[PDB]
């Protein structure tokens, strides 16, 4: 209904009228419109949209590694301008938005040759001098340790690492092997449409407290071929049976008629449960996973994330109390949209109905040939009895009344008033978003705060969705890749500590952020002795260099 | 035989595919136009 | 949006020249401009805005 | 909805006989192509300005319209998918071969001006102007046909 | 005539002589910090941020063809400086670079 | 073009200068871009071809 | 609210500002350490505390 | 009209098998109880959005 009210459709479409107007104006879609842009502002205005902070004195590495393999991973593998106007426009046109997070890797194998190499006792002092240089430049600079050391010296660096002797290797051949070349490895995510996902409704209005959830999506044989292991009885599938158009209940913009020729390729539906059950029968219940197609089990396991809860993110539009969904403000807009169709329409039915451009003569007033004379355009001789000057009538338009004017400025003062938003006024709300930037002294008018509130509302949905994905990235992720993006030293994240988020604090980034913390960064300098201590002022320094976005100045005060 | 591929895609699954995929984007146009 | 006309002001053959949007003529005795009625919507009372 | 997720994608373009000679190595079949069959009025669907009667003499420099196919496809039959282009003439296949690009994605971008939400396209501002422009048009039309029709 | 140039106006966002300069203050340094401007701005400013995108996405693949299909000698020449080589491995994925409107 | 890390300078510079250099020369810029704004405005969506 | 921490860290250097600076590196030391933890800096604070 | 001079405070949840269970020790006599009997459909007075 509250879609049908936005795209006038269904009950809102005016009735069918041969000799009448069945116009509309469109007041929640206009509403809305300003309120889209409001919103999607603050979330683009930067480069870098995830702000990692530590807790401790201890965290400032973590924190800074995460942050870059955040930032990296959203910038690449994620169009986040589509994705954040998707956010928005669904949160404001359902009131309620549900996000679905995951993993998406994707392995192959590959034969390549590999040197076979023999090691020899290190002699003389050139190759000690080699050895040294080597970890030397690993430890320094690992890409051009990756790129300039070469495979033998690679190898003895390899020894070292696992016995404490040095040794030195020579080529003898060779030999064929197996190696995995993995092309993907990066976390997905996707909005849901509200018709396809099905929630425990005993919640008692807390998502968490929820028991289970059903998520249907499209799906193809090569997407479950990618992971071999995970599912089982593939061949039992009937995949004419298991159809977008033999479905009803889902949900999709797909056509009914398309069908990919290639059977690998066709898309099949396919459902999931999460939830909890007792495996064991003896009365604890454990996070679980669920995957059937059509009546074909094929994908038992336990939950495979960290974290332990649902991949899913609820954020309302505006909140109602002791309830898990929102609402829009179609709801309070109808009955004025309603109200302001009719009396258009009544002004339009008014002006077009009436007669314009005709002339009206009176009988007897001119003779035939006068009657002519008039008609082509010149000059004529009336009857003194009657006056053209009043006897003809030109017919125009009927004049406005002033009660359709009036009504119509009332339901659109009413619907601003409910609604809080104004045609050409706010959505500065953003620029105000930092705490320590506007925060602080920052005076703004009513209409700004339910803006602020809004805004708020969203930046927890998505720090919700980076703390899972930092979650995900600290198993799933290798120490190569993450030494590769951050090209610095790797940090180790134990597993009983993943279950409790310690040690970090995800927030929104914004462009005043980063001025006032440099700002304060230049006052904590200005208050301490310059030259108290050089290692705090070269710190400082750096740390304001990093958020000027200089990483070689900051790195070269940094080891100096 | 162009490739030495197993598997070769051949004309007729391309044009069947674009004759699948033509009547979607032939009521999209309408509305451009 | 409804229309008014007086009865005998305009003949058979005016009156459809006038309902189908040409130039007609009318009887002197009856003057279009004002027998004419197209209705429009009442004025408001002051009284409902101010409580 | 997304752009990525799209399994294969078909371009029609204009093409002359240099323009694939530039490349030998890559097209074959060239010659039994039949230009005359594969011409811009001889194809309703290809929309270009070419005026419908407008032909060069010269045989090598002569307009064609041609296809391409960027998708993903099970080449070795096991289950695996990877990007692949065909080109074909009328109903010739002249080329067929891997993604030469290093991104392994297909060469097409698509913004849109006023997104959709789950939709790959977008919509313009005349969707909602449509019927004023109708009622503006309306108005002045009367204005001007009330000072026209007058005597003066 | 008025009331429909209103509701014109009104949906659409955009007037007769007021606006455009939300390009100038593009820049994030630039004007973003501490920068306020009317509401008729920031939908022009959305629309230009999905246009510079696209913009980055182009700039992007053609930086990855010019990594291979580029030689030596023609950069050297473009740029009068040594060469720096970028492995194959890498290219799959865009580290390293981060391409934006200027 | 700007570097990610501090070894990324070379490399964005180089990338940067190539990159300018082409669109400035092998490219009619203002064209281009008229043609794209134009497209994206008038149909709603805009398609590029990269080769 | 984010206006106490602000008001705070004014106080903090008010009462700096009042006290000489050389009477005593101690309680100089401390202030330094809660004006940064006032305003989220851990590190900067864990430093000038064990210094 | 204080709420700490009350003498006594009554509040009814709604509550599982399994929440009971996560601490045995504290409950008694779980097994006389019938789930059956003990519902929300057989209780009008607790007020819940249950269906």
């Amino acid at each position: 209904e509250w879609n049908d009210l936005m795209r006038i459709e269904g009950k809102a479409k005016p009735p069918k009228v041969k000799g009448r107007s069945q116009v509309q104006p469109k007041l929640v879609r206009r509403q809305a419109e300003w309120r889209y842009s409001a919103l999607t502002e603050p979330f683009l205005g930067s480069n870098k949209l995830f702000k990692v902070t530590p807790v401790t004195w201890e965290d400032v590495q973590g924190a800074r590694q995460n942050e870059l393999v955040l930032n990296y991973q959203f910038r690449t593998k994620l169009n986040r301008v589509s994705f954040i106007d998707n956010y928005v426009r669904s949160v404001v046109d359902d009131g309620t938005g549900i996000v679905r997070v995951g993993w998406n890797r994707e392995i192959r194998k590959e034969k390549q040759e590999v040197p076979v190499f023999s090691l020899f006792p290190i002699q003389t002092q050139e190759q000690a001098d080699a050895l040294q240089q080597a970890l030397q430049l690993r430890t320094d600079n690992p890409r051009g340790y990756e790129e300039n050391v070469d495979e033998a010296i690679k190898e003895s660096v390899r020894f070292f690492d696992e016995t404490g002797q040095a040794t030195y290797a020579v080529q003898t051949g060779t030999t064929t092997t197996e190696v995995e070349v993995p092309l993907a490895n990066h976390p997905t995510v996707e909005m849901l449409n509200p018709e396809n996902i099905i929630i425990d409704p005993s919640c008692q209005g807390d998502i968490n407290k929820a028991m289970f959830a059903i998520v249907s999506f499209e799906t193809c044989k090569a997407d479950l071929l990618k992971e071999k292991d995970r599912y089982h009885n593939l061949n039992k599938i009937d995949w004419q049976s298991s159809a977008p158009v033999n479905e009803p209940d889902h949900a999709t913009t797909t056509p009914q008629e398309f069908q990919i020729s290639d059977p690998m390729r066709k898309r099949v539906v396919a459902y999931e449960y999460w939830g909890f059950w007792d495996i064991e029968g003896n009365g604890v219940l454990e996070p679980i996973v669920a995957t059937w197609i059509g009546s074909t089990l094929i994908r038992l396991e336990k939950n495979p994330y960290p974290d332990g809860k649902l991949p899913f993110v609820l954020i309302p539009y505006m909140p109602v109390k002791r309830d898990m969904y929102g609402e829009p403000d179609a709801e309070l807009l109808g009955d004025n949209q309603a109200v302001l169709g009719a009396v258009m329409r009544g002004m339009i039915d008014l002006l077009g109905r009436s007669a314009n451009g005709q002339r009206g003569m009176p009988k007897g007033m001119l003779d035939a040939l006068n009657s002519r004379r008039y008609r082509e355009g010149e000059d004529y001789e009336y009857n003194p009895t009657q006056n053209p000057a009043q006897m003809i009538i030109e017919h125009k338009f009927p004049e406005l009344p002033q009660s359709a004017l009036t009504m119509a400025t009332l339901q659109n003062q009413e619907a601003e008033s409910l609604t809080g938003v104004k045609a050409f006024a706010g959505g500065v709300t953003g620029e105000s978003y930092g705490d320590v930037a506007a925060g602080i002294r920052g005076v703004l008018d009513a209409a700004s705060k339910r803006e602020m509130a809004i805004l708020r509302r969203l930046a927890k949905g998505m720090s919700e969705i980076g703390n899972k994905i930092i979650a995900m990235n600290a198993v799933f992720l290798a120490e190569h890749e993450v030494v590769r993006i951050t090209n610095e030293e790797f940090v180790t994240i134990k597993r009983e500590d993943l279950k409790g988020n310690f040690d970090l604090e995800v927030d929104i980034s914004t462009a005043e952020v980063d001025n006032q913390k440099s700002q304060d960064l230049g006052f904590m300098l200005q208050t301490i002795g310059p030259n108290v201590d050089q290692q705090i002022t070269l710190n400082i320094l750096a740390e304001i260099a990093d958020l000027k976005r200089m990483p070689k100045l900051a790195h070269d005060l940094r080891t100096w | 035989k162009l490739t030495s591929w197993k598997n070769e895609l051949s004309l007729q699954a391309l044009k069947a595919d674009l004759d699948a995929a033509k009547p979607s984007h032939t009521a999209m146009m309408i509305k451009v136009k």
